[PDB]
RNA sequence: GGCGGGCCUGAGGCGGCGGGGGCGACGGGCGGAACUUAAGCAUAUCAGUACGCCCCGGAGGAGAAACCAACCGGGAUUCCCC
RNA sequence: CGAAGGGAGGCGCGGCCCUUCCAAGGCUAAAUACGCCCCGGGACCGAUAGCGGACCAAGUAGCGCGAGCGAACGGUGAAAA
RNA sequence: CCACGCGCCGCGGCGAGCCCGAGGGAGCCCCCGCGGCGGAGCGAGCGCGAGACGCCCCGGGCCCGCCAUGCCCCUGCGGGCG
RNA sequence: ACAGCGUCGCGAGGGCCGCACCCGGCGCUGGCGCGACGUGAUUUCUGCCCAGUGCCACGACCGUCACCGUGAAGCGAUCCGC
């Protein structure tokens, strides 16, 4: 049961230990290519809790994403508009961090399925977050009951589809009853039922 | 019906009538026009059925 | 035009002409009630003699607006089926639904359920030790919610004017009016109390 | 509005400096091993024209240190330079107009020019026709030494920067007049597209501040504060002072 | 108000669901944080405040509890537990 | 200062497999208007719409309560009536 | 900035209860939506109508540098006799 | 023109009731089928809560709620009566 | 427009622009330069005015003028000082 005091000891990240790891595994992302394939889960407790198993098709990689609010893509600073959408700086993004990291490791590697993100590293400019990618046509994972749910098609870019954790969370699925009542199969989805007009034949 | 064709209207001044027109000045997008839309076309949403107690 | 008219609480159309579709016509119902039949008519094929749906509980309709009436609810509580004897694997396969979810709340509710339960068990026929075909054709699928709860409608019962008149004070209307008040009774009381404590 | 001049002048595009046809950059031989301790003699090959700029180039050949051929280097040209002169860049090179040596080295009073800013800098400072640097004064505790730019602005420089000893030649260039909008025309054509130039006050409201009224006039103050917007700055930026004046 | 108001409201019995033998986190959790506290020690805020506790006493202590963690309720759980090692000093 | 071996991080190749692009609907994720309504117009409304981009599937999404409630309570999700 | 028992109970804040659940990991059928295309039907339209397009070659002929725009044209007779 | 919402008018069925809701019935013009609305109002609420007459209509009289004010008394900032 | 004539900023750890960002142009540049402006060849000159409005002060910190931080009070939200 080693695990339980890594999970105490990753509560502990101020603790002067872990803040001297935590400086030289960031000064050494630093120096690494955004997305880089990590041949083990640099955190093998939090891997593990995601669903990480060390058998082949099961692949690690970390991604950087820099740290701070949106700017709008608008020409010259210049939203025209009525005045409410007149803004361009102060903008917060609408997914967090966690997510656009897994969006970005989903893009440079298309063939692969997405299971999970957890934070490995964070800066004054970047945050790095470790991704969990499955090879859906390994045949350990195919010949696996737990895992061959990715190998079916409709798992096919999860997080291009906010299905993953930190996509549900911005979708506010993380929430369940008062507060969470109009937006359940989707945002989008709940505003179509509720404003559709039902024309019954016996109307 | 009538609005699949791309058609705006010339506009006073060519002595011609104020009605959208497309390109070669035909007319279009009117229920007057020939190609032209239904003035309130008829729709599926109508009630078909009365009801009886 | 104007005059007295009660005036409109209607939204006004959106997505009209371009959008999602916000119009539902229902000229397919009257098709989609045969659809409907023939996928229950096909799964009922699929098992003769097991029901199409599962005993499920008699549940109160939740909220004080529906207090005395009982519903068809999820599933039997493990309280429940401890009554009849039945783990949760042996209830779900001879048909009675099981919730683990459910916490009974009340001793009557357990009581109702279990008797629901030990009738379902004397009515459930288990076709076991090799298909008997003339037995399992024989046998007759039942059709409709297993055991539809009855709401009895109320009725007219007769009693001693002598023992009532003891259960209820005199002036009942003031009991009931000391005790909707009493709370603010209080609360008057002990801001009165302060007030004097100020000529002091 | 419509983008000023100025503005649309920094998207580059036809506002590029006119570069085709120019020798190369002209920068001061790399600090080099043989350079920090001793001194490489180069041989002037040729002293040529480069097409935007007044004061003359020179290729000086210099021996390749590293293997065995010979390398060629494009200095701006000190006046006296010739053709067959034998320039030392080094650390132990002597006082005489092209060799390259550390400021350090450089005796006070001696007229420099491509100064380093900062040591290593392959040339900076003192580089138009005419223009030159004089050694101020050596500080030997702080390594450095006070060199007044050709602006007479006294800057603190490391005493490891290089310097070429002389004045840059094309030396009064200005002096004649252009005379004619032609001759402007032909000196621009080997810049970049700033010529000819229309006043502000003769543009249309839209596409200048200064704009046009009934009379051509600045309308407000030409001073404009140092806080200006991008597109606001157009007369004269944090004037300390304005007019013409004694002095 | 939420409940209506019956008078004799409770006309069945009640099942008594609660308690279910409330439990701490048990000896093998606090042995495992022991072991990472000796190891780790204190955060910095945890710090500054144990200080408080020793001299500045409390309300500037909760203040900075509260500002650091984010409820008073954990900030108070905070104060109480850096007690014993202010103290202890 | 070389000389092999183990671990770890990478580099080049080779083999097997996989990805890519298409579809005027439905579906998920985002970026996101304005005309308009307010008898003017800034908040508001239009509209969490058009449109741009990304991504699946025959459906998708959602989904087995850190849920609702306040009762002589219920009990994942989706859909319909209200 | 950063918890440890924590979340919620449709008016914040501090206390004390009570009811009720266990977030920060994942899977999941059914009922539901829907074009192309195929199949049937209609108190639909009847060649200036109905799809822009019923005509053996309609997104064609033609027009525009391009993105794009975009027609018209049914019927001899029973038999070509 | 059509949909939908509101006002009022006529007409049909039923009447303190009334109702092809969604649905379900090897059944879709047949059968079965909830809310809802009406039946009690008034007050911001805590809450309290209508009979006395009358062809009909109008008015007066009186009752209920909201607001004041006396008086009496239980289970009392509560009840009764004005 | 122009040559000429001024005025202005700026020594690259810069100036002036571009610019959703990543990053650019002047700049293969370096004060006889680059950017910003007026006036508009010569010949002869360009007076007075710093109130107003600009602009500029390693020109002071006078009065004002924020988050933060720091005190005091509070059960805490908070409030009051600095």
């Amino acid at each position: 049961g080693a695990y339980k005091y890594v999970q105490e000891l990753w509560r502990k990240k101020q603790s002067e230990a872990l803040h001297y790891l935590f400086r030289l595994r960031t000064w050494e992302y630093r120096q690494l290519n955004a997305i880089k394939r990590c041949s083990h889960p640099t955190r093998p407790e939090k891997a593990r809790r995601l669903g990480y198993k060390a058998k082949r098709g099961y692949v690690v990689y970390r991604v950087r994403v820099r740290r701070g609010g949106r700017k709008r893509q608008c020409v010259h600073g210049i939203s025209y508009g009525k005045p409410r959408n007149i803004g361009i700086v102060g903008l917060k993004p609408s997914r967090s961090l966690r997510a656009l990291a897994e969006q970005k490791v989903g893009r440079r590697l298309p063939s692969l399925r997405v299971l999970n993100s957890y934070w490995v590293a964070q800066d004054g400019s970047y945050k790095w977050y470790e991704v969990i990618l499955i090879d859906p046509f390994h045949p350990w994972i195919r010949n696996d009951p737990k895992i061959n749910w990715i190998c079916n098609p409709v798992m096919k870019r999860r997080e291009c589809r906010g299905l993953t954790s930190a996509g549900r969370k911005a979708r506010g699925l993380h929430n369940k009853g008062i507060g969470a009542m109009k937006l359940r199969p989707s945002k989008r989805a709940a505003w179509k039922r509720n404003h559709t007009r039902s024309l019954r034949r016996y109307r | 019906a009538g609005v699949q064709c791309t058609a705006h209207s010339w506009g006073p001044g060519r002595a011609v009538a104020r009605l959208p027109r497309k390109h070669g000045g035909i007319g279009a997008y009117a229920n007057f026009a020939r190609g032209g839309h239904m003035a309130h076309p008829t729709t599926v949403i109508r009630r078909w059925c009365r009801k009886v107690n | 035009m104007g005059r007295n008219v009660a005036f409109s609480n209607m939204r006004r159309y959106k997505c009209t002409n371009k959008g999602p579709n916000l119009i539902k016509n229902w000229f397919n119902q009257p098709a989609r009630k045969i659809r409907r039949r023939q996928t229950r008519l096909q799964k009922a094929k699929a098992i003769f003699p097991c029901p199409l749906q599962k005993l499920r509980p008699s549940v109160t309709r939740c909220s004080q607006k529906f207090n005395l009436t009982q519903r068809i609810g999820r599933g039997f509580t493990l309280r429940e089926l401890q009554g009849v004897g039945l783990s949760a694997g042996k209830a779900r396969q001879i048909g009675i639904a099981v919730d683990p979810r459910r916490k009974n709340k009340s001793e009557e509710s357990v009581a109702r359920n279990v008797a629901r339960l030990k009738e379902y068990l004397s009515k459930v026929t288990i076709f076991s030790k090799q298909a008997k075909p003339e037995e399992i054709q024989q046998a007759i699928q039942h059709q409709g919610v297993v055991m539809p709860v009855v709401n009895p409608k109320p009725v007219i019962t007769t009693g001693s004017i002598a023992e009532a008149k003891k259960e209820v004070p005199e002036n009942l209307f003031m009991y009931l009016r000391n005790a909707r008040t009493a709370r603010n009774r209080a609360r008057l009381a002990k801001r009165d109390a302060e007030r004097e404590a100020a000529a002091k | 509005g419509r983008r000023i001049r100025v503005q649309r002048k920094g998207a580059g595009s036809v506002f590029r400096a006119h570069v085709a046809r120019r020798l190369g950059a002209a920068k001061l031989r790399a600090n080099d091993f043989a350079e920090r301790t001793g001194s490489v003699r180069g041989v002037v090959k040729a002293i040529l024209h480069d097409r935007g700029r007044g004061a003359p180039l020179a290729r000086v050949q210099f021996p390749n240190m590293r293997g065995e051929g010979r390398v060629n280097e494009l200095f701006i040209a000190p006046e006296g330079m010739y053709t067959g002169q034998e320039v030392f860049s080094g650390n132990k090179a002597t006082l005489h107009i092209g060799n390259i040596l550390p400021v350090g080295n450089i005796p006070e009073g001696t007229y420099v020019c491509n100064v380093e800013e900062k040591p290593m800098d392959r040339g900076c400072l003192a580089r138009a026709s005419g223009t030159y640097c004089l050694v101020v004064a050596h500080n030997m505790e702080t390594n450095k030494t006070r060199i007044r730019l050709p602006s007479g602005q006294k800057k603190l420089i490391s005493s490891k920067a290089r310097a070429m000893i002389g004045l840059v030649a094309g030396g009064g260039r200005t002096d004649k007049p252009l005379l004619k909008a032609g001759n402007a025309y032909h000196k621009y054509k080997a810049k970049r597209n700033c010529w000819p130039v229309v006043r502000g006050v003769a543009m249309n409201p839209v596409d200048h501040p200064h704009g046009g009224g009934n009379h051509q006039h600045i309308g407000v103050s030409s001073c404009v504060p140092r806080n200006a917007v991008p597109g606001q700055k157009v007369g004269l930026i944090a004037a300390r002072r304005t007019g013409c004046s004694g002095g | 108000p939420g409940k209506v108001f019956n008078l004799k409201k409770g006309g069945a019995v009640v099942r008594i669901v609660r308690k279910k033998e409330e439990r701490k986190t048990k000896p093998h959790q606090e042995f495992v944080k022991s072991i990472i506290q000796e190891c780790t020690g204190m955060a910095p805020y945890e710090m500054h405040i144990i200080e408080l506790l020793r001299m500045n006493k409390d309300r500037h202590a909760l203040r900075y509890a509260k500002k650091r963690l984010g409820n008073i309720k954990r900030a108070k759980a905070k104060r109480d537990q850096l007690s014993v090692y202010a103290r202890n000093i």
